[PDB]
């Protein structure tokens, strides 16, 4: 069985370690990492024993111990935010199938060059009456919580890139059906 | 690679299931595997020459078949609610690592207390706002996607009739309209953020497209509102200025 | 160093489940043992290096050995439909397979090879990637293992758990396994007959198993009249050998008996 | 430590 | 193919009247697993028997080793008795002291 942290954050462009705790391994136990997209399925990474692995996407580091296992990416980019499962598998044919564990949610930002936070309102298209406010070219440290009232909705913070301009930025949506909320009163 | 069968579907508490897998070209075994909302694979039972040689910690209302050409079924019947989950298909070969495991995308179950559950979304399009075309230079198109349930969705951006993926954002998990609910809407948003000169062009038509899966052909509809089928509603707009 | 393993299971009509009996040496030393015949079907160990295991290990090797039974049993079943074999005839299959390991390098050679009614049955080539089939009837089982890639699944046991366990093995009972116990030698004497006489040399108490001896007449060679006896095992690990020649009354101390151990820093060179 | 059991005969 | 059995019958050490030593029946290069040894003393099967596990040469031939806990005196004789399918009859070894 494997233990490792609940979650990692990162930024771009830099080298991120994941870290897998498993005491209890045997001789005949093999060391894997998968790798598990949003509504995708487990994809894997990398496997070894107890030597340095390193393939074309990520490297293992493994001790002389073998009760501990790093997990290397060299340079991560906003396509790496996915869940990373450390898994120990017997190595006998025959034997125990592939068990999972709790798995470590990587959670990557990026350093916006020239942030100018603003905060606007978009009408609907077709309609009149509906129209939202968006929060948008803010840092990545900014935090956006949720507005605990009872018909305003705020959403998450999402990262875009523009590869033509090489632009990226961050942006959050709020909206509600009241018809008194207002849009400087939204992200505040 | 793994081919399972269907994406996504919904049944109701009491009812009886049959999902489906195809392993890799080369694989003859086969594992199956329960991922709930937030947690991890767990292991039901794995399949080699057509036996069960290996099984986790379900009950008997799970079983497991498997044909000659590698193929099986996962039969589990009598659906409760805490059953909705992801369920995944990892194939193998000989019940070996040489040949390593992989997986298919998963089948998205869902099961549902009443069919009265399943509402369909209702997608809108927001134009950008002529003070971020003044400031930015750039145009920020924002799709809404309201009262939808359960979340079998797939939101995209399709700018003159083909599909954009730069400049596109979308919330990793959506919102609840009313948490606190068990059988809680959700709402989707998605932005795609292009240059103002391109959004200053009536000839360029945008599109926000949303896939939802939801009821199919054999199911008992008695509500007067709209019966939710598998559908595609989308939200349309053009250049302005 | 090497660690190999024997497996053997015979059939028996009417009686019921073929006997499986499995059994591990490293080198000289046996440590693992299995019978499906006993009441208790577990892998019982047969050294203190294995005992010291935890209960992990033992219920691994446990159901792997089970399944092996299981699986054997399907193979005596195939077997005896391909040689067109009576349903009433008790049939053996035999399987040895191993590793072996030299000072560095990882692993030196590894085998895996089968046996039908005590002959040669299909056999892993030292590549470990192809066979080699006896007869016709194990050439069926060849193309059976080409489909499903048998080869490639023994080759990752063999060039990587093997040598593992073996290097495990060797480092948990070194002061056993990896040390040489010096053949005690003496020589006894025999008369048969008026004028000849029998010189036995003697070898009592050494490990491993492997030994030379001869005697030898005026220093050159006694081959062809030396009656030597297979390397018997005394029973608590170590092995006994000797080596008889008759000899003409009074000319006995100009017979030499050579040794060569394992555990002597030079062979030994003695008479009587 | 044992092989693991593969393709019958 | 069937193989007969070699037979050696000995003592795990030097034999020294009075002294606790142990009977030794080496059976190999037999043919097929099945096989009945008994050890004898003064001609009556001795009870409690133990023997190895069950292993084969490189020749695919099997083979096993029979003791039993003793004390030899210089009357008694020891023998091994053994029996198989290649044997018509029972197969009697005597214990010689240097064989």
């Amino acid at each position: 069985k494997t233990t490792q942290p609940i979650s990692v954050d990162s930024y771009e462009g830099q080298e991120v370690n994941i870290t897998c705790s498993h005491n209890n391994i045997a001789t005949n136990d093999y060391i894997t990492w998968y790798q598990q997209f949003p509504s995708q399925g487990p994809r894997f990474i990398i496997q070894g024993y107890k030597t340095k692995v390193t393939n074309e996407v990520a490297s293992l580091f493994i001790p002389a111990d073998r009760k501990s296992s790093t997990l290397s990416l060299p340079r991560v980019s906003l396509s790496d935010t996915a869940v990373y499962y450390c898994l120990v598998g017997d190595m006998d044919q025959a034997g125990t199938a592939l068990i999972f564990g709790k798995g470590t949610t990587l959670s990557v930002s990026s350093d916006i060059q020239n942030p100018d936070p603003a905060v606007y309102q978009l009408r609907d298209s077709k309609s009149s009456d509906k129209s939202v406010c968006l929060f948008t070219d803010f840092d990545s440290q900014t935090n956006v919580s949720q507005s605990k009232d009872s018909d305003v909705y705020i959403t998450d913070k999402c990262v875009l890139d523009m590869r033509s301009m090489d632009f990226k930025s961050n942006s959050a949506v709020a909206w509600s059906n009241k018809s008194d909320f207002a849009c400087a009163n939204a992200f505040n | 690679g793994v081919t399972q069968s269907p994406t996504h579907l919904i049944k109701t508490r009491g009812q009886q299931v049959t999902l489906r897998c195809s392993p890799k070209s080369g694989h003859d075994t086969v594992s199956w595997y329960q991922q709930a909302l937030g947690q991890g694979p767990q292991f039901i039972f794995q399949y080699y020459e057509e036996e069960e040689r290996q099984r986790g910690n379900f009950p008997d209302r799970f079983s497991g078949h498997q044909f000659p050409n590698y193929s099986s079924e996962l039969n589990v019947n009598a659906l409760l609610l805490g059953d909705s989950a992801l369920y995944l298909c990892a194939s193998s070969l000989g019940e070996g690592r040489v040949d390593g495991y992989t997986f298919g995308s998963g089948t998205r179950l869902t099961v549902v207390e009443d069919l009265r559950n399943v509402f369909p979304p209702e997608v809108a399009v927001f134009e950008p706002s002529e003070a971020e075309i003044s400031h930015t230079q750039k145009a920020t198109l924002v799709c809404l996607a309201t009262g939808f349930y359960p979340d079998h969705v797939e939101l995209s951006w399709w700018v003159n009739g083909k599909e954009v993926h730069s400049g596109v954002c979308t919330d990793p998990q959506p919102l609840k309209e009313q948490p606190a609910l068990n059988d809680s809407r959700y709402a989707l948003s998605s932005r795609l953020r292009v240059s103002a000169t391109f959004w200053q062009n009536p000839r360029n038509h945008f599109r926000c497209q949303v896939q939802f899966y939801g009821l199919s052909e054999n199911d008992e509809w008695t509500q007067d509102r709209a019966k939710p089928v598998t559908q595609i509603v989308s939200a349309e707009a053009w250049g302005r200025a | 160093h090497s660690m190999r393993y024997f497996y053997t299971a015979v059939s028996r009509p009417g009686r019921g489940e073929p006997r499986f009996i499995a059994v591990g040496y490293v080198d000289d030393t046996q440590f693992v043992q299995f019978d499906s015949d006993a009441a208790s079907p577990r892998g019982e160990p047969r050294a203190p290096w294995v005992e010291q295991e935890g209960p992990e290990y033992w219920d691994r090797e446990t159901q792997k050995y089970k399944r092996q039974a299981q699986t054997d049993r399907v193979s005596l079943r195939n077997l005896r439909g391909y040689y067109n074999q009576s349903e009433a005839g008790s049939h053996t299959l035999q399987r040895m397979y191993g590793c072996d390991l030299g000072p560095d390098g990882r692993l030196l050679r590894g085998y895996n090879q089968f046996a039908y009614d005590g002959k040669d049955y299909i056999a892993l080539n030292e590549d470990l990637r192809s066979w080699t089939a006896a007869d016709k009837a194990a050439q069926i089982t060849q193309r059976k293992w080409e489909a499903a890639r048998e080869a490639e699944q023994r080759r990752a046991y063999l060039e990587g758990t093997c040598v593992e366990w073996l290097r495990r093995y060797l480092e948990n009972g070194k002061k056993t396994l990896q040390r040489a116990e010096h053949p005690k030698t003496h020589v006894t004497h025999h008369p048969v007959s008026d004028h000849e006489a029998t010189l036995r040399c003697w070898a009592l108490g050494f490990y491993p198993a492997e030994i030379t001896l001869t005697w030898q007449r005026d220093g050159e060679d006694q081959t062809q009249d030396t009656e030597l006896v297979e390397t018997r095992p005394a029973g608590d690990g170590t092995f006994q050998k000797w080596a008889a020649v008759v000899v003409p009354s009074g000319e006995e101390q100009r017979y030499t008996c050579h040794v060569q151990h394992e555990g002597l820093p030079e062979p030994l060179t003695l008479r009587w | 430590g044992a092989d693991g059991v593969g393709k019958s005969a | 193919i069937q193989r007969t059995p070699k037979i050696q019958v000995y003592s795990r050490h030097p034999a020294e009247n009075g002294k606790s030593n142990f009977l030794n029946c080496y059976v190999s290069g037999f043919h097929p697993s099945d096989i009945e040894v008994d050890l004898l003393k003064n001609g009556e099967r001795i009870e409690k028997v133990e023997h190895s596990d069950l292993s084969f040469s490189k020749d695919w031939s099997f083979y096993l080793l029979y003791y039993t806990e003793f004390t030899p005196t210089e009357k008694d004789e020891y023998a091994c008795r053994v029996n198989h399918v290649t044997l018509s009859q029972p197969k009697i070894v005597k214990w010689d002291r240097d064989m």
